[PDB]
RNA sequence: CGCCACUUCAUGGAAAUAAAUCACUCACGAAUAG
């Protein structure tokens, strides 16, 4: 109901986007193909489209004030104007005129559009040399690919650590120490449950005196510039909103070009041979201002190419 | 470098269907496509089909068998959010008293769609009115609401950021060389081709851009014509004005080409129909 | 001292995925209770988890869990962990973002479970429970029903428009019953429930892989929905009371949050664990 | 969920009715992908939705793509016809009429939680007996 | 189950007849997984799914998945042989013929009992015979 | 200068793919015989 989306008076934008959506009213038709061109059902995909943008979220909200509770402190970024896009290959469509015809990401229980931690972890790992598998129809690609991406990623850590010097044995270490949370060689790592990046689920924050929701239109003209095109119309999170990124990262120490836990990091220290020139560190703090980086210069969603999603510094 | 950071100038406004936004600014929904297509044109030295192939040996493409996408991502910003917002029409209309700034009226324009949103109707963005001193000279007045409920709008923006990314550094390369030729050569926006889309490149990465306009329109279309328009003074003063007497000079001479001008006193027949009455005339 | 319910408050979605090959539209689905059919967690699994999260403590998990697989000597498990029933699965609506979705026949289930394991508080909350029960009987007649506890939540739309809800003004909800099923409670007939509670109606997430940015595989994972209520009973044995002692007070503190099910690096499945509050 | 063989024979028989599987016993590629997406869309959005958007035949898709709801209806009533005096007086078993819509069929019919299950096996046997066929 | 000697030769041949085992005695790896996960399949989905799902030749596998299905009709059919004939006997021993595929075999003979018997024991010996050989 | 609109509203691709398929311990111990 209206604006300020909160757990007393509000309706799922779930529930809303996808089972609301296509309900049937007395004098609504979009069966046949007339009624789906009818203006009728325009008005009621029109109204239906108003009471999903139609909500606001107060900075405040109980809803992300529990979030940051059960998921500790947020990285906070702003979205930029294509919008942003997510879960955009749902099945949402009958052929109609005025309804969304793209598939949104919704949360089941709060309705609160949110950005699956799936996504994020994996938008953060194809800038991360290691994110694509041999196979076999890789082969051609694969080289070219660990390449650049090996060359992204050393002056990214040169950039927010203090470590004046990498090596491609010790990024492939610290790309699989991060997200496989294993060797690159297959067996595993005897690590704490502290010791593990748990990539959780961005969140819609704040939308500061607008609503969150916008409705957007990508227009595809044929590849016959002599026919009509097809307006496409689907919903986008708005400019200027505050999505709260939640991590559970940890430091990760490499000694030699393998990664170490702090059990076995502490007695590597105390033996009477060690190497600083071979003990390098990656603070969580600065695993994080990595993960900041990549997100600002990749952005996450669908049409990224595009622009969708992209953000600065809130 | 795996980025490229351009500032790049507008000439013309840009008539926007999500002006809503503070943030609205060039969509790379219209810029990404236009120039992939532009870059394998290039590529294959005028034929888009041999800059395919060259993409497809240098594995700048997407997808090798279906599509021209080539892989890079796009980003377009704005630096300063503070925009000069433009009605735009086809007839000329009594300008109001009360207006906010951002607002101007460039009323004579080949762009003649929202053509109501002037008229006497309560959802006209200006409503005309008459005069009480004079039983003509209609007056005009301004609706706030109307004009934030106006489908599109003529926006001008400061300078701002279009941000090229991609992992292939030969690709960056390539589109730093053809990125002014581009912008120079395309427009974005509706009735682009009229001339709402005007823009230029000033800085690629943090380097003025010498690129001469004539020379690349001389390159990439088959023919360019070049017309003085007599800036009577100011050029120092009244945009507005300057946009008031390109965009009506625009309609005049496009409306001289495929049609005539039935209009006060002066006659002039349409070059169209004169083209084909005159070769094989039949 | 023995036998205590705890009620499992989840965090984020769950993912305890079954072993079941799948050739409809869902590859991954969630384990389903053996005789209800309704959503659970395998006490395995369970176990599995709560010991995956004591592993600092050696001394602890060796007492009260067992000893490890890859062991000369092996030590039986001391404290007993039963599978985790469904008790409260959030339903969306049109008046308020989710209800608390509670059956009659979950309710019987839960009040049965009470008498035989004999939980430390168990006395009055059966007593409540059974009476309100028969307060829900007594008004249904037989027939389907959706019954909520605010006037407020009059004729909201339980998920689907043939569940619409009412409120009968007549059945007192005690707040310690509230605590225990949740805050917007609907308690429903066994055939809505069912139908709320199957696999077609239970949310679905979408995934996929990608290579060099071209998507390689697609797939889609059931997921029980944030936020729900799942109850199990712990046993304890003859376990040491110092120990038994360390397990509850980390189990039941508000800064503990365990990892249950699949998924784990993506925020799948990080759940709350809160022991039975006296009446 | 156990897809019974008569299921598949039902959507053997259907396909091969609705002119699907050519006399080859060979299909086009595309109908693997429409039953996969209708599937989906069934899930996602909704009984309702995913079968308006599979019964329209203004589409300029690369098929005939209303020709898998005709497969539905076909086994739907396949399965119907099998029908006992006992799941008659439960289940409705009557007869999908040819030419009736299978939109307005479930619509009239309310949206009863039969129609769902029924319409979920008939897909997922429609799945199946093209995964039996080959695919030139 | 007890290991059935006469059927892990009978695997062993039919491995080699349908180009699993190369000349060298290794495999492709993912055999192993196919040969694993069939029997869960049958076991949970039903025979007729699980048949169809891995005679399917349409499939995003790393390596020739429908290879395992005839290897399973071969060991089928040389247990059809050495079948004691006699008018008491419950099995039939009738030879699948290679022109039908399985998935079509029990969808027209309709007495799956013993199909699924058999098909049980075949994968089982599958499980065990493919051991002998390297795990490439 | 006066008047004024009609258009177009999803298609194509990916629909699961690999790893582990049980492992370790106990496989009889005493008593009755000699």
């Amino acid at each position: 109901m209206p604006k300020n989306y909160t757990l007393q008076n509000a309706s799922n934008l779930g529930w809303l986007f996808y089972k609301d959506y296509y309900r049937q009213e007395p004098n609504v038709d979009f069966i046949s193909t007339q009624g789906k061109e009818s203006d009728t059902t325009a008005d009621f995909f029109r109204k239906t489209n108003q009471r999903i943008t139609a909500y606001q979220l107060n900075s405040e909200s109980p809803l992300v004030a529990a979030f940051n509770n059960h998921f500790g402190t947020p990285l906070q970024l702003k979205t930029i104007y294509p919008g942003l896009i997510t879960g955009s290959g749902l099945p949402h469509q009958t052929g109609s005129k005025g309804e969304f015809k793209l598939g949104f990401q919704f949360d089941y229980t709060t309705g609160l559009p949110y950005i699956p931690g799936s996504s994020i972890k994996g938008t953060l790992r194809s800038m991360f040399p290691f994110s694509l598998k041999d196979k076999g129809s890789t082969k051609r690609i694969l080289p070219e690919y660990r390449k650049e991406r090996m060359e992204y990623i050393r002056d990214l850590i040169i950039e927010v650590t203090n470590i004046n010097e990498i090596s491609d044995t010790e990024i492939q270490a610290l790309e699989y120490a991060i997200f496989t949370n294993s060797t690159p060689s297959g067996k595993t790592i005897e690590f704490s449950l502290e010791e593990k990046d748990v990539f959780y689920d961005a969140f819609v924050a704040d939308s500061k005196d607008g609503v969150m929701l916008s409705d957007d239109y990508i227009t595809p003209h044929g590849e016959n510039p002599l026919k009509d095109p097809k307006p496409i119309l689907f919903l986008k999170i708005r400019p200027d909103v505050t999505i709260n990124f939640y991590f559970k990262l940890c430091t990760t120490h490499l000694y030699k070009e393998k990664v170490c836990s702090s059990k076995q990091i502490e007695e590597i220290k105390k033996q009477n041979d060690f190497s600083s020139s071979d003990y390098k560190m990656i603070t969580a703090h600065q695993k994080r201002n990595l993960f900041e980086k990549i997100l600002l210069c990749i952005g996450i969603g669908a049409k990224t190419n595009i622009g969708y999603g992209q953000l600065k510094k809130l | 470098m795996n980025q490229l950071t351009a500032i790049l100038k507008q000439h013309t406004p840009m008539i926007h269907f999500q002006h809503n936004e503070s943030g609205a600014t060039l969509r790379a929904s219209e810029v990404k496509p236009l120039l992939d297509k532009f870059i394998l044109t290039k590529l294959g030295n005028g034929d888009i089909r041999e800059g395919r192939l060259y993409a497809k040996k240098n594995n700048w493409l997407i997808d090798n068998e279906k599509n021209y996408a080539l892989n890079y991502k796009l980003s377009i910003s704005l630096q300063k959010k503070s925009r000069l917002e433009y009605l735009i029409t086809s007839s000329t209309f009594p300008l109001p008293t009360e207006r906010p700034s951002n607002f101007f009226t460039i009323q004579n324009s080949p762009y003649f769609a929202q053509e109501k949103c002037v008229g006497i109707n309560t959802n006209s963005t200006i409503i005309l009115k008459k005069s009480n001193s004079d039983p003509r000279k209609k007056e005009a007045e301004f609706k706030e609401k109307n004009w934030s409920q106006i489908d599109k709008k003529g926006l001008e923006w400061q300078d701002f950021t279009i941000k090229i990314f991609s992992l292939k550094g030969d690709l960056i390369n390539k589109i730093q060389t053809y990125l002014p030729a581009f912008f120079i050569c395309h427009n974005f926006g509706t009735r682009n081709n009229k001339g709402f889309g005007s823009f230029t490149v000033e800085y690629i990465n943090n380097q003025k851009n010498i690129c001469n306009v004539e020379d690349t329109l001389k390159e990439n279309f088959a023919f360019v014509y070049k017309k003085k328009i007599a800036l009577s003074r100011q050029s120092t003063l009244d945009f507005i004005y300057i946009y008031n007497q390109i965009f009506s000079t625009i309609k005049k001479d496009y409306q001289i080409l495929k049609s005539g001008y039935n209009f006060r006193n002066e006659y002039i027949k349409s070059l169209l129909f004169c083209y084909f009455v005159s070769k094989y005339p039949n | 001292m023995t036998t205590r319910m705890y009620v499992i408050n989840t965090l984020s979605n769950m993912h305890v995925g079954s072993g079941e090959v799948n050739y409809g539209v869902i590859a991954n689905l969630i384990q389903r209770d053996s005789v209800t059919n309704l959503p659970n967690i395998n006490s395995s699994g369970l176990k599995g988890a709560i010991r995956e999260y004591f592993k600092e403590n050696e001394d602890l998990v060796r007492e009260l869990f067992g000893s490890a697989p890859r062991d000369e000597k092996t030590l039986p498990g001391k404290v007993r962990f039963f599978e985790a029933n469904l008790l409260s699965m959030p339903v969306r609506s049109d008046k308020v973002p989710f209800l608390m979705a509670i059956s009659d026949e979950v309710l019987q289930e839960l009040i049965t479970k009470m008498k035989f394991f004999n939980c430390e508080e168990a006395t009055q909350y059966i007593s409540h429970l059974s009476t309100l029960l028969d307060n829900i009987k007594t008004q249904a007649q037989g027939t389907d029903f959706a019954y909520v506890f605010d006037p407020l939540l009059q004729g909201a739309i339980i998920e689907e428009v043939s569940i619409r809800a009412t409120c009968p003004s007549h059945i007192p909800l005690q707040p310690s019953l509230k605590k225990l099923l949740g805050d917007r409670l609907v308690i429903l007939s066994h055939k809505y429930f069912s139908i709320l509670s199957d696999d077609n109606h239970l949310p679905v997430l979408s995934r996929n892989n990608l290579e060099n940015g071209q998507s390689a595989n697609l797939w889609y994972e059931q997921v029980l929905p944030r936020y729900s209520r799942l109850y199990f009973m712990l046993m304890d044995g003859n376990a040491q009371s110092e120990y038994l002692k360390k397990f509850r007070d980390t189990l039941c503190t508000p800064s503990t949050i365990i990892q249950i099910g699949a998924n784990a690096s993506i925020g799948y499945g990080y759940c709350q664990i809160s022991e039975l509050s006296p009446f | 969920m156990k897809i019974s063989k008569k299921q598949i024979e039902y959507a053997i028989e259907a396909l091969r009715a609705n002119n699907i599987i050519t006399n080859d016993n060979q299909y086009p590629k595309v109908f693997k992908g429409y039953i996969s997406s209708f599937g989906a869309a069934v899930i996602q959005s909704g009984l309702i939705p995913a079968i308006i958007f599979f019964e329209n035949e203004d589409n300029d898709a690369n098929a005939d793509r209303h020709k898998i709801i005709g497969v539905l209806k076909d086994i739907i009533n396949a399965m119907r016809q099998q029908y006992t005096v006992t799941d008659a007086t439960i289940l409705v078993s009557s007869q999908i009429p040819a030419n009736y819509s299978m939109a307005q069929y479930i619509i009239e019919h309310g949206n009863t939680d039969q129609l769902l299950k029924e319409i979920t096996e008939a897909a997922v046997a429609m799945k199946l007996a093209l995964r039996m066929y080959k695919s030139e």
